[PDB]
């Protein structure tokens, strides 16, 4: 009845220096802070095809691999509730040019689950020659109604920020993403069940 | 802050609740299915797993490992090595009519095993008092009459500065070298004295055992595994297919 | 004890803004009982909004030693399908659980917006023979995102990792929690807004486990008593919710 | 961010007595969020149980220049029988009246007893040309006495000698008044108990004096409105008048 | 687990041609929450007495003394008019003991 | 003249307004507002035959202690002045959303 | 809502919004806030009342 | 005739105040000139045919 206690086995020694030296001699680095992993990026993707002139949404391909759990920002959302703060992303083609193209980049605003259809292609606007910069990277501030927004919610519909994808000629890239230096997860809770090998076998 | 990695493998998870029987014979990890318990990995990485297998055809099924990770062992599987001092703390759910004293000794080095063509579980038969007599070993002795609960603290200890983070993933038969060379030890819960229980209460004595671990320090940003790291979604029906992702790049 | 009553005149403009509303009209001709007394009784408390706060019987769960139904159904280790759920002793969908209790709707009528921390208790009371555990818990938002990040479709160890307070037949009589306010949405649409938030939880961790016999039976019965803190009550409207 | 759950343990008994009610059982096992924020919008205006002090339109009268009903009846220098009994524009039955506007009654629910000061206002708003005044004024137990003791039983110089106030429809364009607390009755049974108390009045001291044509018409209108003031709410119940 | 709550004002009673009993019916969990009412929570494995006091109130000054004297259905009056409310008391949770 | 603060149980509000609302698009039209003033008569208008029974109320519109967000329209449609055609037959520019 | 004709089998609607200065500003942008101010003013003579 | 006057609902709070604060949490950024609007870069034509 009640009680309980607490032992330690062994002698003890600074578990953390026993840690920093180790890390002095087999790492080089020392990670202590997850959110520093928002800021490194990832590939989600190792191939996104698209056709020419079609306004693509990221969220088509975000409401995938959100739920795959591949990359940190995925992997690590199943911690947590709720996020706050931008996104950057990097897309790096890997399209083969003609030189009877032009082919070029071009990423804009709009609400967060918003049908191409029922948007403006105005407002901020950045653009790439594949041909000369293989990279489009770009960042998509925290335009929002609410302070935090949990992942899946009601029908709340461009309540804050996504991002729209084009091209005038059909393409195919590797996408890669982390939040800004403000995009952070909030009220952590129960982890998930992580998967195995498979394999198929006869009986 | 609610990423720092202290307090996120700080956070609290129950691994087992075993059934402790009146019947249950002494110098004796209590076996019992739930998965593993008298013998813990005592690793950082996860241990336990389950294995969903569907079918697709009457000459041919697809097996999928299930593990189910606490916290601790949810973020270990980001890296490829670990380290740190894993803490356990364990609870006998009974009453103050129940006596008895329970023994927790930890053994360094390989976990005596018996691996499966798919699975791999402890060798209770190579566990007894008699042929794994725990006198030299650490130990501590909870007495249920005194103490309900006890919170061991295991350093970290397995001449290699880091331990791999594998733990039982794709461990089977063939593969089971990963699974040693990422824990470091094990827990073992042998009752020390025969559990007693009048008739006017039960036999049984749920044990509950949380983990978590402290001064945690990982190394490299890439999980270990042979596979991408993916969260295992439970199908519509027990019979729906899940995704698998590859490592193929085009 | 004379002029019992009043007269003409007055000045420009006018306010006397009672709260809400204004009204404007030249000054106002008023009587008022030459310097009036209490002449009353008004010293036993006062009470305020804090009504809120008042803990209420939100349920009555009663837990019964004959493991039969799901009610005794302890924790599964594992979830492999949505056919085989994690199964609990009782559920509920704050915070309009706590807002139809102890007729607290009625109270804040009229009102438009309100924000707080839903605060809960749970009172047990088993017999010295019935031994079992049981791991409270809360999550945000767990019927309002994809079904694979809730609570019940997670291994042991996970549900064990959310939020909670653990609770033994015998060694707690009683256990509190409070849940912070989890609104992403300042406020709370008190009319209209579904006010739909998270549904909380009561897993077993382990089997209610009681004496063998049958005709005897062991019980063990629970009081859960809920109330607000925190509480914040603003913009008031002629509409209200009856849903 | 760690810790994520509670424990067993605890202290000999316990009070945590959250307004009414205690409980005693071993101290209690219970998380919070570590150290909770705000996190909302909390700065526009708080309120309070001073909902009852909230002015409502409790009714709205409509005068005629039209002389036809006896609504311009004006008080009558004599009252020789019952049957000639003085007329009125209109007439409440306080504090139910008030108490039954603005959805006032639905939220002092659940409470025993109550004291305070009906606050009445009224609000004119006639013409240029319309000429007339109205005497306001209130009697206690009016309905609860000797009908000989009414002041509709009474000459047109009794009914003035009663506590009111004068309206004319060309100088004041609202006026207001008290009405204290006149309860011989420490308090006020919200449940049970009549709450009958007496009646207000408003009687026309002239009669509304409009140009003759017809096809026009003359209105004046007016606008009554009411709330509760020294508000006295104190012990609660599960019981409630719904008369 | 015992509660006890104190409601003031009459008592629901069913009044007899001699006599005056409670209305039990009237007075359940149901049809009596006593989630806003002053109450104690005794529980049995803590504590083994509660002593309550109760202060006066009645919204009278003073209340009168005839009790249950001469009280029936014809004459029931005075009885309400002398107590000023009611302490009751219902179990919270069910009683537990062994058949030992 | 009365001054409206801000209060929408939101930080910020939609911009879309009446743009493209009907039957089945009315939803950013509610997320774009916080509320409504409404104008009702307390007491019946007064107006001799001597002058006119009609009274005009004019009401002004503008904002103080604005603070607008992300550097774009909301609207489905890039922004356009309508222009006046010269007859109420002609036919007017619409701007569409595609690129070359 | 400006409508024309086309054929006699359809006609084109055209939505027309007469903004305010403030309105016409809040149009540039996705979402904003403020302190909304509104004079009301009832032209009339000093025969009416109300 | 003439008068007028002014009337504020709810309780005040420095507008500007709650502002800034909701901008700290769902902007970042604070446009308060037009003018800036003058320096921005925006398309008139996603294409312009020349020979």
């Amino acid at each position: 009845k009640t009680n309980e206690n607490v032992i330690s086995f062994f002698d003890s020694t600074d578990a953390e220096t026993q840690n920093h030296d180790v890390l002095m001699k087999g790492c080089g680095e020392f990670i202590v802070n997850l959110r520093t992993l928002l800021r490194t990026f990832r590939t989600i993707t190792d191939n996104w095809i698209l056709q020419a002139n079609t306004k693509t949404p990221i969220t088509d391909l975000t409401n995938t691999t959100d739920a795959q759990g591949r990359d940190y920002m995925s992997y690590l959302s199943y911690l947590y509730r709720f996020y706050r703060g931008g996104r950057r992303y990097k897309f790096f083609n890997t399209t083969p040019l003609k030189q009877s193209q032009t082919c070029y980049i071009r990423s804009f605003l709009m609400p967060r689950n918003y049908s191409a259809d029922e948007i403006n292609v105005d407002g901020p606007s950045h653009i790439t020659y594949p041909v000369i910069n293989p990279v489009h990277e770009v960042e998509v501030p925290f335009y929002s109604q609410y302070r935090k927004i949990p992942i899946a919610s009601t029908s709340d519909k461009g309540y804050d920020s996504s991002l729209m994808y084009f091209s005038n000629t059909s393409t195919t890239q590797i996408v890669a993403r982390a939040g800004n230096d403000d995009f952070t997860f909030g009220w952590m809770i129960g982890p998930p069940q992580l998967q195995g090998e498979t394999r198929s076998v006869v009986p | 802050d609610e990423m720092a990695i202290g307090y996120v493998c700080g956070n609290p998870a129950v691994k087992h609740v075993l059934t402790w029987k009146t019947t249950d014979a002494i110098q004796k990890p209590i076996a019992n299915g739930d998965d593993w318990g008298g013998v813990i990995p005592v690793g950082m990485p996860c241990y336990s797993k389950s294995i969903r297998t569907i079918k697709i055809s009457e000459t041919e099924n697809r097996e999928t490992e299930v593990i189910d990770a606490a916290p601790c062992e949810y973020v270990a599987n980001m890296f490829s090595y670990w380290r740190a001092t894993m803490c356990y703390r364990i609870t006998v759910v009974k009453t103050a009519f129940h006596t008895g004293r329970l023994e927790i000794f930890f053994e360094p080095g390989v976990i005596p095993v018996k691996p499966t063509v798919n699975n791999i579980g402890p060798d209770q038969d190579q566990l007894t008092g008699a042929v794994a007599p725990s006198d030299n070993n650490y130990k501590y002795i909870l007495d249920l009459t005194n103490d309900t609960e006890v919170t061991i603290r295991v350093p970290f200890v397995s001449n290699k500065m880091f331990l791999k983070t594998a733990g039982i993933y794709g461990a089977n038969s063939e593969n089971n070298w990963n699974f040693h060379e990422s824990f470091s030890g094990f827990l073992c819960i042998r009752p020390v004295t025969k559990l007693m229980a009048p008739d006017t209460v039960s036999d049984n004595v749920s044990i509950v055992v949380w983990k978590w671990a402290e001064d945690v320090v990982v190394v490299e940003p890439k999980p270990l595994t042979s596979g991408p790291t993916q969260v295992y979604r439970p199908p519509p029906t027990a019979s729906a297919a899940v995704e698998v992702l590859n490592v193929e790049l085009q | 004890e004379l002029a019992s009553s009043t007269s003409e005149n007055s000045v420009e403009t006018q306010e006397i803004t009672t709260f809400h509303d204004v009204e404007t009209p030249n000054r106002i001709d008023t009587p008022m009982a030459q310097d009036t007394s209490s002449a009353r009784n008004m010293d036993d408390t006062h009470s305020i909004i804090q009504f809120l706060q008042r803990p209420v019987l939100i349920d009555n769960i009663e837990i019964i030693a004959g493991t039969t139904a799901d009610a005794n159904k302890p924790l599964s280790r594992y979830v492999l399908d949505q056919q085989n759920s994690q199964k609990y002793v009782r559920s509920w969908t704050l915070p309009s659980t706590v807002l139809k209790a102890g007729g607290k709707a009625q109270k804040l009528a009229n009102f438009k917006y309100l924000r707080c921390d839903v605060q809960v208790k749970l009172v047990l009371n088993a017999n010295p023979f019935v031994a079992g555990r049981m791991y409270l818990a809360y999550s945000p938002y767990d019927d309002k995102v994809d079904t694979a990040r809730s609570v019940l479709q997670t291994s042991r160890a996970g549900v064990t990792g959310y939020p909670g307070v653990e609770l033994d037949f015998q060694l707690d009589n009683s256990v509190e929690m409070t849940i912070p306010y989890a609104s992403f949405q300042e406020a709370y649409d008190l009319v209209t807004g579904t006010e739909d938030f998270v549904q909380l939880y009561l897993f077993p961790i382990t089997p209610v486990l009681g004496p063998k016999s049958e005709s005897e039976s062991s019980k063990v019965d629970i009081s859960v008593y809920m109330w607000l803190s925190n509480i914040s009550l603003v913009i008031p409207t002629y509409r209200m919710n009856p849903d």
